[PDB]
């Protein structure tokens, strides 16, 4: 029943009725599964493998066939990998060097399929996320676009770093400004390379707070992980020092959260990663600050719309 | 002076004092002039003392003249205020509507539904008030019109800021409950709710699902049955309490469920018991399919140490008790605090359970090597196996299996030895009368 309808239309796929004939193959391989990878282990290799090889990456034009290449990776997904992967990693990275979509799906069936087996995996990706970091240069010269979004999850996913360290705080300089998605997805970007804290200048202060004063109010899942992050940074018990003895703490104002949803659901994270840092290190706080930093914490003492628990605190 | 030291703040009892002053003054015969600046600085500001002031006087201020509240109270032509002078008017104003009729109200509408004109100067929450104030005036009592003004946040590449745009949703399936039978939006806000659901929509998709549940289902005549999808879409790619409250409240689909629910289930750990609510009013409502369902659900009980409730749904209700109880072997000593508490729960319920006299040998080997050692160190499930050991066998080389492995337990006595020992012999006692007296005189000694 799904032997004799697949095998005899390798070519014509490949080589281009067959639209129609390949949207049906959604959700009725799933229930034939009498064969238990006995029967799979090469029939189905060349049948990606030849998919790949057509498919341009022509982003110029309006989607002149890319109807089948939503088909290919509605298809690979219904794979589960165990072993003879070695083809696949030799496979897999020949998407990522040129509607940036095909190559989303793959890095995540990768990403989930990698635990069973065990490689070592350095054969591209050393100097590939420095060559994106130095195209950022190249992005303010164009504009003042999905490519820079998942470097880091699987360095994560791999780490379960000297030439990383040094990528880190290079970008944390740079790209200051002088809209619609950019500048959410350009925040987006260094909110995940500065969420690592995993490795262990005082060159990140800078960075940091254009962002924090900068930050976009109409987003919701932005600065929910944006102060998670500022949470665990503080918790080094070592490097808690370095931050609150340059700002001088002239971010007392409407900006960590300001709008509507943002004061609603993380309002008390605020106020806590706020007390935490004046817990910190309760020593070099003058009494100016002292005085403003009271001020503050006398109307938080007043506000009974939210439960009683950060007055306690 | 209420609107010139406005600034001042950001000499201590002014902002108390003088709004008690207007408190009073407004208090008198009425509000028509002096109600609409006494909010000018009361719920702005940040005050340290301004909250829960004027408030209670709010719902003593409704107890013929709130009919025509509207025109002389929220317009005003104030040509000062902004959107925070908007939002303290519609605080007050929403009481006044909620606690309570002339037909003069449709030229009202006409005027409001003429509010944006062609500017867009919104961009708070004040979309979602109006929204919420829309659905008060429709549902405690244009149509096409209306529908029109609430199309931009409609849609899936503009309104981005989730609280206008989930707004939207939710006035249009409250518009459509009575018998408006479309062919796009009737199913548009279906599978449109339900996608990208944060932690911030359950107070919006709350109200947003019990409009239109009691009526999808009995609107199915135009359908594809194009559920199934749906709901694989946000079990798979993506809370769960979406799909299965629709259920509490009241085949095609049950085999790809309990595939997808058996999956997602491996903090989120309060989710399993729910699934079984949803289970049993199902069996209620009607076993090829409940077989491996409770084998799996008491693996999962067995890894959580709901204890109450998930025990009343199994006495209200072969590979169980091969593969998992099998931990006595090695076992360390909170793993066995944690089995005590645990073998105490399953083998109460087990005693009115149709399954000891169809099969105890895979019984008997799980706990082969279990219960020779099962009777020390244990004070909570020792104390008490006892009872339920009387009414499990009352054949041959078994019946001399464990008699082999009773006699080297009670005969090394020579206190948790002689109170394991004593207890053992209560309950050979219990047993049967019958008892051989060849050993009577080592418990003499």
């Amino acid at each position: 029943k799904k032997y004799l309808q697949f095998v005899a239309a390798l070519t014509d796929v490949n080589t281009p009725k067959l639209k129609m004939m390949q949207e049906v193959s959604e959700n009725f391989e799933n229930v034939t599964s009498s064969p238990q990878y006995s029967t799979f282990l090469e029939h189905i290799i060349p049948r990606f493998l030849t998919f790949l090889q057509d498919g341009e990456v022509q982003f110029l034009q309006e989607k002149p066939a890319q109807q089948l290449r939503k088909l290919v990776l509605e298809i690979i997904h219904r794979i589960p990998t165990n072993e003879h992967l070695r083809p696949h990693t030799k496979n897999v990275l020949s998407v990522m060097f040129r509607n940036v979509l095909i190559c989303l799906r793959i890095i995540i069936e990768l990403h989930k399929q990698f635990r069973p087996p065990i490689t070592q995996e350095i054969h591209h990706f050393l100097d590939f996320v420095k060559q994106i970091y130095k195209e950022l240069p190249k992005v303010v010269n164009r504009y003042f676009k999905v490519l820079a979004e998942l470097p880091i999850i699987v360095v994560l996913m791999y780490q379960l770093n000297i030439h990383n360290v040094v990528a880190e705080f290079v970008p944390l300089i740079m790209n200051t400004i002088a809209y619609a998605d950019f500048i959410a997805a350009q925040i987006k970007t260094l909110s995940f390379l500065a969420y690592i804290i995993r490795i262990y200048s005082q060159q990140m202060v800078k960075g940091m707070l254009q962002l924090l004063s900068n930050c976009p109010a109409e987003t919701a899942h932005l600065r929910k992980e944006l102060l998670i992050a500022a949470k665990h940074i503080l918790t080094t018990e070592l490097r808690n020092q370095f931050i609150p003895c340059m700002d001088k703490l002239f971010d007392e104002s409407i900006l960590i959260g300001s709008g509507y949803t943002a004061r609603e659901t993380l309002r008390p994270l605020a106020y806590s990663t706020l007390a935490d840092l004046v817990h910190h290190v309760r020593q070099h706080l003058p009494l100016s600050d002292l005085s403003l930093a009271v001020q503050l914490f006398a109307k938080n003492i007043d506000d009974e719309s939210l439960p009683s628990s950060i007055q306690t605190m | 002076v209420w609107v010139s030291e406005n600034f001042q703040e950001r000499n201590w009892k002014e902002p108390k004092l003088l709004a008690y002053c207007l408190l009073n003054y407004c208090k008198r015969n009425y509000g028509d002039i002096e109600l609409l600046f006494q909010l000018l600085r009361a719920f702005t500001g940040r005050f340290l003392c301004n909250m829960t002031f004027l408030k209670e006087y709010m719902e003593e201020e409704i107890p013929q003249k709130r009919a025509l509240f509207f025109r002389f109270v929220d317009f005003n032509d104030p040509n000062f205020g902004d959107e925070l002078k908007a939002k303290v008017l519609q605080h007050i104003l929403n009481p006044a509507f909620l606690y309570s009729n002339p037909e003069s109200i449709t030229s009202v509408f006409i005027t409001k539904v003429l509010d944006p004109e062609k500017q867009a100067d919104m961009l708070d929450s004040l979309r979602i008030y109006l929204l919420q104030y829309a659905t008060l005036l429709v549902e405690h009592a244009k149509l096409r019109r209306l529908m029109t003004f609430a199309w931009p946040c409609l849609l899936s590449k503009a309104c981005v800021d989730p609280a206008c745009k989930y707004s939207g949703h939710l006035l249009l399936a409250h518009i459509i409950a009575k018998f408006a039978i479309h062919k796009k939006i009737v199913l548009q806000v279906f599978h449109s709710l339900l996608k990208a659901h944060a932690m911030e929509a359950r107070a919006i998709v709350r109200q947003a699902m019990a409009i239109l549940t009691p009526a999808v289902p009995a609107r199915m005549e135009d359908g594809h049955q194009m559920l199934t999808h749906w709901t694989r879409k946000i079990i798979v790619e993506e809370l769960v309490h979406i799909l299965h409250l629709i259920v509490q409240h009241f085949h095609h689909l049950v085999q790809h469920m309990v595939s997808a629910m058996q999956r997602l289930g491996f903090e989120q750990r309060r989710l399993a018991v729910d699934l079984s609510e949803v289970v049993i009013k199902w069996e209620l409502q009607r076993d090829k399919q409940h077989t491996d369902t409770v084998v799996n659900f008491l693996i999962r009980v067995a890894c959580q140490v709901l204890s109450r409730r998930c025990v009343n749904l199994l006495k209200t209700a072969s590979e169980l008790k091969l593969q998992w109880f099998d931990k006595l072997l090695m076992t360390v000593n909170y793993g066995n605090i944690c089995t005590g508490l645990e073998v105490l729960s399953f083998l109460l319920t087990v005693l009115q359970s149709p399954a000891i006299l169809s099969s105890f040998k895979p019984l008997q080997r799980g706990i082969a090597a279990c219960m020779t050692c099962g009777n020390t160190k244990v004070l909570r499930a020792v104390h008490s196996l006892l009872s339920r050991l009387m009414s499990i066998f009352p054949y041959e080389e078994l019946e001399c299996l464990y008699a082999a492995v009773g006699k080297v337990i009670y005969e090394g006595l020579t206190p948790s030895q002689l109170f394991g020992t004593l207890m053992i012999l209560k309950s050979a006692c219990s047993n049967n009368p019958s008892y051989i007296d060849r050993l009577i005189s080592v418990f003499m000694r």
